[PDB]
RNA sequence: AACGAGACUCUGGCAUGCUAACUAGUUACGCGACCCCCGAGCGGUCGGCGUCCCCCAACUUCUUAGAGGGACAAGUGGCGU
RNA sequence: AGCGUGUGCCUACCCUACGCCGGCAGGCGCGGGUAACCCGUUGAACCCCAUUCGUGAUGGGGAUCGGGGAUUGCAAUUAUUCCCCAUGAACGAGGAAUUCCCAGUAAGUGCGGGUCAUAAGCUUGCGUUGAUUAAGUCCCUGCCCUUUGUACACACCGCCCG
């Protein structure tokens, strides 16, 4: 039996690799940034919306139980 | 973040400063969901915010809101002690309040023997269920002789 | 972490295990020597003769010796067996298996130095003294258990290579707190 | 020591075999030389003109 | 015009079956091109009426299943759409070429039947490899989901992707890669 | 030769063909009324929306339910003393 | 959505629109229906669209137990039923065994009728969403027909020896 410790909020050397991974990445959505970066889905959710704003990310699809995202349209 | 304190020590009990503010609060006993809402919306706290993010007056706000409900206009409707038996009143009981307000109620049943009390003393169904087929706690009998 | 030289197992020599489950075809089992790795026995290699319940020739949790009879490299599929296995064998397996868990108990409490995050530091302990000390005799039948005995009796074993002080006192002690009622006999 | 795969194409089914009645019974024909026709046993639901894919062509098989 | 379909989004002409025993069981372009993977159609009614239903939609039926989620189709074609969608993120290639070659690779093409611990060698026909194929990915991306943050969405595009290149990390090819080294002692 | 089987009785799926309805509807207009200009084009004859309202208009597709109709292994290809 | 029920003939009770008071259960007033006419276009649940939680016995689960308020009744304590705040158990897909099922079916989902002064976790009907697997066999448990053997007819759960 095991435990999981995924954080609530940012710390410099989480939010800085939230940055710099942003083109490594094909396939963008809140529960492989969760899993990646040790981040509670809630964090995640909002993460991904600060992105879109800064218009660093791709909005492929949304619906009520699965947001999609990509990279910024090359590559 | 501004790396602030994630545990704190509210009533005796102790709160984790990382659940939703409306449900960090739920860890005092006679705090539910449904009277924990109600509270941070007469102490004007935004409910969106983690519970290490209040300021140190904010949650005096709230500790001064929970233990006066009926000043800051919470209904009688709410409240769980209602015109309690030896002196009328009506209010919200507490944390460690809670546990003897129970401990003395079973004592009052008892001094008088009633059935209540009774069957609380012999650890019995207290309300009206059977007692043949439910809630069996000891040990298989066989039938040797 | 592997007790070992090698990644996997070979052909036709017998290995200690542990069982997780049974099946319709078989029982799925974690083999102990290498990293909890998964393999399976099939349920006509458990015995010559008519099986009465399975559940009192295998049943979940205990250890158990096995022949491994089929592998493959690149998938990481192994087979097992129990209908080959003798009682002879049976033991050699738990001497294998008692001089490789002593050893392992060293270096296991020997890494508790430096930084000590991962289990890089485990396999970097493994390789080099422990690995040089018994690489050399596999073909005879030895293991570093009796390199760690020769560092008791004259610690020029140790001074031929880099050296950690509990690696020294740990290697020692574990032979010397079982081995200091040297009795009459 | 190995040896390759070989296709059959179904030419006639025969009957139903095993137990309880689980295994069909059917003559197939090798699609690399039409002259050379076997019969075997199959597990699905099987229809003439099917193709079965045979791991060995050298064993052959009756009534179980 | 109306001859070539779409799915929504997704072109079939471009498709291709490698399989020549499959061919006739796998419905993919002309006719069986269609707009949605949902019908109210009669396919039971007769033995092998079954090979005409758009293999979409049976991957769509045989995903409706675990007991909670009975009669509840309108999830289930939801799943499947959103399903396509990353698996053309992650590979860059038509997502139905995908789903046909991951259920050639999952298809077991010899077994063993029980006649008393016993067992004996036999053929698999090429409607039970295709029945087969779409059980075993579907149940391997049903067990992956049920205690993660993954979605089934992901979980059922990672294991079509997995089993697309045979890759054995996928439950589908380490369950073909058993049956048929058991059925192989048997012979 | 007799009973059981089957036939028989109720029921489901088809009829723009029949009979005929203010305790069931549709379409249409003498028209009448509210709202919108989005419409060739105006705030209109003409367009859109209605369980908004009369007909001493026409009718039975949708609802009800009486009479009849229809399916027989009847047609075509194999297999069967 | 579809199937139904409705002022009880001794026997004394029915189904409800609309307005007002109350957080709620509930209360007062005033109309229609002996019914294709009134409740009623019977605004049903799952499902559908958007939000919050984040793998934690957790915002999963809701047993057990304290205090207060209505309604039926001649009478509610051994809590009739209903409403409110609080308390927050076992349980992480279940050992040897074993039941039902072949198409608008299984399973999911809610609604009427019966019993009823008060009241379904039962049962008997109705609609709605809607699959996977078979088109076979006599192996296991049984049934039908024929040939055959018998020391059985209380009929193999029989009869009988030291």
């Amino acid at each position: 039996r095991d435990k999981l410790n995924n954080l609530v909020l940012f710390d410099k050397a989480t939010y800085d690799k939230l940055c710099k991974e942003v083109p490594n990445y094909k396939l963008i959505t809140p529960a492989v940034v969760s899993e990646r970066l040790k981040i509670r889905g809630s964090l995640a959710r909002a993460a991904l919306q600060e992105l879109l704003s800064k218009g660093l990310i791709k909005l492929v699809s949304k619906h009520r139980a699965q947001v999609i995202y990509t990279r910024n349209t090359k590559g | 973040p501004e790396k602030f304190q994630h545990i704190l020590r509210v009533l005796n009990t102790n709160i984790d400063g990382r659940r939703k503010i409306a449900f960090a609060i739920t860890a005092i006993k006679g705090v539910g969901r449904r009277y924990a809402h109600v509270v941070l919306r007469k102490a004007d706290i935004d409910l969106t915010k983690r519970a290490g993010e209040l300021t140190e007056d904010e949650v005096e706000r709230v500790i001064t809101i929970m233990q006066n409900p009926r000043q800051y206009k919470i209904p009688d409707w709410f409240l769980n002690r209602q015109k309690d038996v030896k002196d009328g009143k009506y209010s919200q009981v507490l944390a460690n309040g809670l546990d003897n307000k129970l401990r003395e109620d079973l004592e009052r049943l008892k001094k008088i023997r009633a059935h209540r009390g009774l069957r609380h003393f012999w650890g019995l169904r207290v309300r009206g269920q059977h007692t043949k087929t439910t809630g069996r706690r000891g040990r298989t009998v066989g039938v040797s002789k | 972490c592997r007790f070992y030289q090698h990644k996997f197992p070979e052909v036709e020599d017998v290995v200690m295990v542990n069982v997780r489950s049974i099946a319709e075809m078989g029982a799925y089992v974690s083999l102990l020597e290498y990293n909890n790795i998964e393999g399976m026995i099939l349920l006509s290699e458990l015995s010559r003769r008519r099986i009465r319940s399975i559940n009192k020739l295998i049943r979940i949790g205990r250890n158990e010796c096995v022949v491994v009879i089929r592998v493959d490299k690149e998938k990481g599929y192994i087979d097992l067996s129990k209908r080959r296995v003798s009682p002879e064998e049976a033991i050699k397996c738990e001497d294998k298996f008692t001089k490789s868990k002593t050893v392992y108990s060293i270096l296991r409490h020997v890494a508790e130095v430096l930084e000590y995050t991962k289990d890089e530091q485990l396999e970097s302990l493994f390789q080099r003294t422990a690995w040089v000390f018994d690489d050399k005799y596999k073909r005879p039948g030895y293991g570093a258990y009796d390199a760690f005995k020769h560092a008791v009796s004259d610690p020029s074993i140790l001074d031929s290579l880099d050296l950690n002080e509990d690696e020294r006192e740990v290697l020692i002690n574990n032979i010397n707190r079982r081995l200091t009622p040297q009795a009459v006999k | 020591r190995v040896q390759p795969i070989k296709l059959a194409r179904v030419t006639k089914v025969l009957g139903r075999t095993g137990s309880q009645g689980q295994c069909t019974q059917v003559r197939v024909e090798f699609m690399d030389d039409t002259s050379r026709s076997i019969i075997r046993n199959v597990k699905g639901p099987v229809r003439e003109g099917d193709v079965l894919t045979l791991l060995e062509s050298e064993r052959e098989a009756r009534r179980l | 015009t109306p001859d070539i379909k779409l799915f929504g989004k997704w072109s079939t002409d471009d498709v291709q079956i490698n399989d020549i025993s499959l061919q006739d069981y796998i419905a993919v372009k002309e006719k069986y091109a269609k707009y949605l993977p949902h019908s109210a159609g009669r396919y039971a009614a007769k033995r092998f009426r079954k090979a005409q239903c758009p293999i979409v939609e049976r991957l769509t039926n045989s995903m409706m299943m675990h007991g909670r989620n009975n009669g509840k189709k309108l999830m289930t074609v939801r799943i499947v759409k959103h399903a396509f969608e990353i698996i053309h993120l992650l590979t860059g290639e038509n997502p139905l070429q995908v789903l046909v070659n991951a259920i050639i690779n999952s298809g077991p093409r010899e077994d063993s039947t029980r006649i008393g611990v016993r067992r004996q060698a036999v053929d698999v026909s090429p409607l039970r490899r295709v029945n087969q194929a779409i059980w075993l990915l579907c149940t391997g991306a049903r067990e992956a989901a049920f205690r993660n943050i993954k979605t089934i969405a992901e979980c059922l595009a990672d294991e079509l992707i997995n089993a697309a290149k045979g890759s054995s990390n996928s439950y589908a090819i380490k369950k073909k890669d058993e049956l048929e080294r058991v059925a192989k002692s048997n012979r």
